[PDB]
Parts: C-alpha cells; structure tokens; sequence
C-alpha cells in the first residue's frame, strides 16, 4: 500500500529527472515552505531540469493563495500554469512534486459520485512518472475524504511538515 | 438562441456582465450574443472589443433585451417602483440570470413572475465543491478584499511598508482585519505584501490557521470570556488601518467596533467597513461616505466590487458561463436547464409565471 | 537658544518640520522648542506628544516666531505678495532652514535678506556621501515613489497580483517606471510587492542592475543631461513595444535646470490600453507627459493621467518625521554646547553649499 520515503529519496529522483512539475497546495501555505520550494527549483534549474508549478483554481483556502507565497518566495511568473494549461504536461513529466495538495490531486472527483469534490477539476498528477507527496500524515484534506493516489505504485509519501521536508530535501541535494 | 447584456442602471455599477472571452464561448456554444452600446465602458470593454470577439451591439438597452432567450446582468433589474421598469424590457417567458437579491427583495421576483421570467438568484448557488467556479459571492468579494487594503493605503498618511534611510527608520503599518472569510484573507494577503504588520481576529476558531498560512497573526487571550474583547482592544489601540468584513445575509452586521472603540485609536487612523451596506460593522460608519471622527477615518465606500470593475466583469461573466454551460444541448438550439441539478434547484426563484424557491414561496 | 517650528500655511501643505523623537534631541542639545498648536495635525502629531518630548505649545505662529533664534519650516515662507507675509514674523537676525526653492524664487530670498535673516536651503544640499541623512530630496522622494504606486493602484479599475480562481486567472498588473533615480526605484519595489510585473528604463547604465536586483526588467535603448530629438525617437520606439501592454506607467525623470524632458506623447498614449494609468511625479517641473497637469487627473484618449502636487505630503505622517531628522542631522555638528549657541562652520561644504543669504547680504553665487 503506503510507499513511504525520505528527503534524500526525493533527492536523486527530481536531479535524475528532466522535468519536474510542482504542485503546491494548503499545507505549502500552513508550513510556510514557498521560500525552501524556491530553493528547490533553483538547485534544479540549475542542475539543467526544467521545472513548472501547477496552480489549482482552489488550492488553499482562498483565491490566489499559492500565488501570493510564491511571489513571496521571489518564484518567476513564467513558471507558474494555472490548471488548464498544464494539465496535460504530467504526461511528459518525470516527477509530481505534490506539497501539501490533496483533493486538488484526488481522483474520486471524477469518479465517486456521492463524493463531496464530484464534478471539481482536479490535477492528473499520476500521469507523471513519480508522485510524491510532502504532508505530515495519512490525514484527509478539507473534502474529509481518502486519496486513491497515495497507494498507487508510482506515489511515493514523504512524511514530515512541507518547510522541513523541502529544507532537508535541499540538503539531500548538492 | 439570443442573449443579451446590457449596461448596468444602478448608480456607481461600472460592473459588465460579460468579457470577450466569455463572447467567444457563447458564440461557440450556438448563441447570438449582443450587447448594449457602451456597457463594457466602465469595465474597460469597447464596443469594438465585443464586436471582434463575435457579439452584435445594440443601441439601446431595450433593442438589446427585445428579442432575448436569455439576459444576464450583474444586479437585480429595476422596476417601476424604483422609476425605471428595466424588467418590462425583458422578453415573456425568457431567462434572467444575475445577482438579484431574491430573498430580500421581493417586488423585483414579483415583477419577474408577472412576465412569465425565469430568474436564477447568483447569490443562492449551493457551496459545493463543482459550484466554486459559479460562485459570484467568492469571486467578487474577494477582489473587495483586495481593494480594501488599495483604499486603506490611499487614505493612509503614512507608507505600508517598513523603510530603512539614510534619513531614519519609518515603521512598517498596523493592520487588524475583521472577520476572516473569502474578502478577510486577500485583505490579510494584500496588507501582508505591502510591508504591514497584520493581526486578524474571526470568532470562528478554524480561521486561526488560515490566519497564520498567510502570514498574519491570530488574536488570543492566554465562564464568562470578555478577556477576548482586551485581547482585541490591545491590538486595536496600536492600529493604523483596521478592515471590517464581517456579513451575515439577510441579518444587520455585527458591530465589531463600536464607537468608544474608535476614541481609543491613534490620530491618522482608518477603518473601511466592507459591511456599510448591511449597517456596517462600526456605527460610525456612512454609505458612500469617508467619515472623519475622533481623529479616524472611517471609510464606508458602497460596491466595492464596482472598485475593481474590470477585473470583477470578466469573472462575474465566468461565474455565468460556468452555471449556464451545463445545460446547453446544441443538437438543438435550446436551453434545458435540468431540475435534479443542484445548482438549478438552489438558485431559481420563479418559473414560468409561478414563484419556485421555498424561501419565497 | 529658542527654536521654533510654525505650521505649514500653504495650500495642500500637511507636513511639519518636527517629531517627538527630534524635540528630545533638540532639548537636549540645549534649545527651547517650541511648536505652533497644530501645526502636527497632518502629519498624524499631537500637540500632547510633542509637550511629552519637551516643546512648548504656541498658539499662534507669530507667538512662536517671536523669540525664536532658529525657524525650521517645511515650505518656503509666504511673502506679503503672496497673501500672509511669514517673513515678518521672523525675529531679525535670526536662522532659517526649509525647503526654500531658492534658485526659483528670488523675492523671499530678498524679503529674508532686508529683515537680516540667515536663510539655509536644504535643497541645495551638496551631493556627497556624507550628506545622505540630511537630503530632504531624496527622503521625500522616496516616499513619493511609493505614493505612486498608491495613487496608481487606487485609480486603477483592476487588481496588481496575479490571482488563478475558480472563476480564471486574474493576470498581474504591468507597471512601467520611466526614470529610475530614488523615487523610481521605490515605485519599481513597491509595484513588485503588489504582485505587478515591472519594466523600467532610464539614461543612465548603472541603473541597469538596480531594476535588476529589484526583480525589473530594464528595456535597453548622478544625474542626467538632455538626450536630444534623436536619442527620444529611438527611446520612445523602444519603450512602444511594452507601453502598449503596460496598465500603470510611473513617470519620475528631472534635469536640473531644465524642464522635465517628455517620455510620454499624447500620440503615445493613443496607443495606450482604454482604463490604463500614467503617474506623472514630474509634473510641477512641466511633466514628463504633456496631457498632465498640476492638481488634476486628466481623462484622455481612455487613459487616467494623474498629476497631484506635492506628492510627499500625500505621505504627510512619514514625510514629516524624515523631513525633521534631515533638518537635525544637518544642524547638529554646528552646536556648541557648553557656550550654548550656533556656529555653522563656513568651512563645511553643506553650510556653504545650502548658505543663500546671511546677516543682510546674498552670499550664494545665483
Ligand atoms: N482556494 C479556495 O478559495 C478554497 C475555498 C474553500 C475551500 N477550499 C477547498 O480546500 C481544498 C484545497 O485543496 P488542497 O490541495 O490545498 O487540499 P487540502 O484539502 O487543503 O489538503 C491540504 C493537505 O496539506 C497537509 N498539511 C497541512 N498542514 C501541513 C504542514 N504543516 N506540512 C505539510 N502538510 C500539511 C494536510 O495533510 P496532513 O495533515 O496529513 O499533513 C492536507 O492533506 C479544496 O478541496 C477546495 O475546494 C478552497
Ligand atoms: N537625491 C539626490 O539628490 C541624490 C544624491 C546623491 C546621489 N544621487 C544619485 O543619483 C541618482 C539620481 O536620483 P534622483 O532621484 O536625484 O534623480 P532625478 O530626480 O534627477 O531624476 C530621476 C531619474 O530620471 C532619469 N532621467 C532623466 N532624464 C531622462 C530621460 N530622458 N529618460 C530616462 N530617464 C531620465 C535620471 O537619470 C534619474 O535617474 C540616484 O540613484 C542617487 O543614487 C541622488
């Protein structure tokens, strides 16, 4: 079921990879993690990976909200997609860099009829290669519902508060 | 089938009910789309701008509603009661969809009865996940949010942010955001942005975090818990812009700072009452007035949405692009709006001739 | 010594040349201070505050004038011509120090002279690295390229940041600033903390990097000279390409001597998009866009272009206590405590520099 994994995991699997897609939702805004997520994609950017950010209409709690940490964070508008843009690029990704998003990344909005995000776009991240996702937790999001994601074979969990794990992840590479 | 946008009547409405981008997608799905003369002006859309994206313009508001399936508007339509029969205008047995009002005003879902309309209330979408996109509540006063701090920092005498001279050290400002919704956290963003020092206070307790994940500080204390409003007072004395945005619907707003409150603030200070138009969080103050009491400004500006008109149109039109799109079959020309949809059933008023929603009926 | 701080008289003027934290250090430095009732009024200063850090409270500006061995004022004084003459409420053989536009306005500068006032103009403070916390120049204008943005935000029909929403994206603000001297790097910051995508041009090379460092794009074509007709052309040909997307445009550039060179044509901003914003900062030295005036907003060809006078003051309760502190900074090597009295070297280059007039004779070469 759970794949669990480390910083240093994360590590080599986003420096072996070509492009990388972040995507940053609650729990990214709740750690304050946008300046160490900058400071990812710098070390990445710089190691010759092309990375992009995947913005959900609604991912935190209000509109806007990863917007305004990642013009904090100094993160280039040119890198930022909103979801119909880059809906379709986890195909050619390598790597779903998922901090602190869940139901953003849920699919039982398209399936599960009776669920409370039925009928809500949501970001293919498992198109992707790898998945990783950086929360705290097995803990739900604001829906109060399971993600089928995190068991699939190409998601890998990385447990720890989103500003700890990327700051050790930035460690992990060099 | 046709469907018509005309120029908002309302004084101070500079709002739209369409963009060229949401022109381009009526076209698309089958319509005639056609606009009055200059309804876009305010909302920084010529009439050239719709014509290129596909929509005929109309010279009067009376052509543009003649011949109309469906109308869209951004406020409730004007009757004859208040001097302008704007619902006269509109086709027999047509669609109205806008932010009418409908469960505090009554006349105009009568009017609209009368003429056989069948009216969506905006206001009434359900809060379910897939209606997000059709929520014009969220889309508008979240852009209010944002124009509060605008406003704030425009009546302010001193700059938001901290500065470091060869000259002296300014300090950065201190702002104490009310009531912590959709409009509280842009406003706590904005503010944040800009430089300020941002405390928020909510009664909700979930609100502390979302506080937090923007940077700002919750207020908190550490039987009879009154601790809470000197946990309040203590900040508010230290303040120099405080924005109310606390709004229960059909309800007067809550006073969240009364007028003892406001003798207590420093000279210089300001408040922008988002909640003037319900009674406004703070006495003090007036619709569409800029107040001046106890050395405070107490700014009480009306549709604050209105502020940020060309930014508020486009999405105001998307939120009913979004609601209508569902419902178009183009193997005929036809709307049929679906009655087990949910968004259907929680914002339609009156339909054919006969009042429909519980809360009027 | 006495030293004595009116309130500013002219219209729009809501600065003071003093602050608490300034009374305390002129106190006890060994002077009496005292300030006009509320003259701090605009500036956010109470009366209270200032008797707290030691001033006393005149109630009127003559009754402050009248012992006062030292003036500090904001503005220049009003002159008989003008309506109230201030001048004459100075005590004769007394010190003056303000912004007094003395290279622009001959007749106070006589009517300070007949009365044997000794007047200093900190505007003509010598630009040197010393002199940095005495520039009333660069302390106002600093603000005022703040204000700017404040101005332009507040005009403005649309939000700065980029937003994505369940209802679509709201797309950044595009801000140009023209002329990125010290109100111009604030405008190009403050736009940035907005949200705003910045673009900015200007003469000078060195600037470049600051836009730079900023987060700005710089557009590629001390103080500046007059370019000509030909370096305008391909300037304005250059900055075309970003002006015909930019919402708020941010105008700051001054030549010395010289009228505000024009960066912005009407035929420019024809080409402008209809609710866009132009923020003249140079307008009352003839604008850097022909369409402005002073203490208007002009609506043409769909675009807002707003020329507010006296832009620092719009920033009164900042503005005021900077303004005080320059003043301070530039008065405090000159105290000799123990005999308690003001000798201004004249050997100092900021005393000889900002020296217009001195005991009944013009002493600056203008
Ligand atoms: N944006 C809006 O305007 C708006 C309006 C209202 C509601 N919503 C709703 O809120 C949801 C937003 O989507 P989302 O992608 O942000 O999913 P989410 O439902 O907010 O999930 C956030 C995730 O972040 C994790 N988290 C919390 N604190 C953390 C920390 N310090 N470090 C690391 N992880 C942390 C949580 O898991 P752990 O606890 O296990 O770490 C949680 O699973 C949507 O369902 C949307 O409909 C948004
Ligand atoms: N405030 C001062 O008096 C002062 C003191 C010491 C050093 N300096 C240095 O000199 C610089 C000038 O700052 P300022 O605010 O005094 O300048 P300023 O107020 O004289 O003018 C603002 C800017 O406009 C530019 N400009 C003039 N004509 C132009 C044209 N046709 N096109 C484009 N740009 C044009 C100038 O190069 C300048 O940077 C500062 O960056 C500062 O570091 C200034």
């Amino acid at each position: 079921s759970v794949k669990a994994g480390s910083a240093e995991d994360a590590a080599f699997i986003m420096k072996n990879a070509s492009k990388v897609i972040i995507v940053p939702g609650y729990g990214m805004a709740v750690a304050q993690a946008q300046h160490a997520l900058r400071e990812m994609a710098d070390v990445l950017k710089k190691e010759g990976v092309e990375v992009s950010y995947a913005i959900h209409p609604v991912a935190g709690r209000m509109p806007g909200h990863m917007n305004v940490l990642l013009a904090e964070a100094n993160v280039p508008y040119d890198e930022v997609f909103e979801l119909e843009e880059i809906n379709s690029s986890f195909q050619t990704a390598d790597v779903a860099f998922v901090i602190g998003a869940n139901d953003v990344t849920n699919p039982a909005a398209k399936t599960d009829p009776s669920s409370p995000i039925y009928g809500m776009p949501i970001l293919d991240v498992w198109k992707a290669g790898t998945v990783l996702f950086i929360k705290r937790s097995m803990a739900s999001g604001y829906a109060g519902v399971e993600n089928e994601l995190f068991f699939r074979n190409n998601t890998m969990m990385l447990f720890g508060d989103a500003k700890k794990m990327t700051e050790q992840i930035v460690q992990a590479m060099n | 089938m046709k469907i018509a946008i005309p120029k908002e009547r309302r004084p101070g409405e500079d709002r739209v009910a369409i963009s060229p981008e949401v022109v381009k997608k009526l076209v698309g799905l089958g319509f005639e789309v056609i606009v009055e003369q200059g309804a876009g002006v305010g909302a920084s859309i010529t009439d050239d701008a719709l014509t290129a994206a596909g929509a005929t313009i109309a010279s009067t508001a009376a052509q543009a509603l003649s011949q109309a399936d469906v109308v869209w508007k951004v406020q409730r339509p004007m009757t004859a009661e208040e001097g302008t029969d704007e619902v006269a205008l509109i086709k027999e047995g047509a669609v109205l969809m806008c932010h009418l009002g409908a469960l505090t005003n009554r006349p105009v879902v009568e009017a609209l009865t009368k003429r056989k309309i069948t009216a969506y209330a905006m206001e009434l979408m359900p809060r379910i996940s897939r209606a997000q996109s059709m929520n014009i509540l969220s889309s508008q006063s979240n852009l209010a949010g944002y124009r509060a701090v605008i406003d704030g920092a425009y009546e302010f005498a001193r700059a938001f942010p901290m500065m470091m001279t060869a000259a002296g050290t300014v300090p950065p400002a201190r702002v104490l955001v009310f009531g912590v919704g959709v409009a509280g956290l842009q406003a706590i963003a904005t503010a944040k942005r800009l430089g300020a020092v941002v405390m928020a206070t909510d009664v909700r307790a979930a609100t502390k975090e979302q506080v937090e994940s923007l940077g700002g500080k919750f207020i908190t204390v550490d039987e009879f818990r009154k601790k809470q409003a000197e946990a309040v007072l203590k900040e508010l004395v230290k303040t120099d812009i405080a924005i109310t945005t606390a709004l229960i619907p059909g309800k007067p707003a809550p006073v969240l700072i009364t007028e003892e409150m406001v003798t207590k603030m420093k000279p210089g200070s300001v408040i922008i009452d988002l909640a003037v138009e319900a009674g406004g969080n703070c006495p003090l103050s007036e619709p569409g007035k800029i107040v001046v009491k106890h050395g405070v400004k107490i700014v009480g500006h009306t549709n604050v949405p209105s502020r940020v008109a060309a930014d508020a149109s486009p999405l105001f039109a998307k939120n009913l692009l979004n609601f209508l799109t569902p419902h178009v079959d183009k193997d005929t020309k036809t709307l049929v709006m679906k009655l087990e949809d949910e968004t259907v059933s929680g914002t339609c008023v009156t339909r054919d001739g006969a009042i429909v929603h519980p809360a009027l009926t």
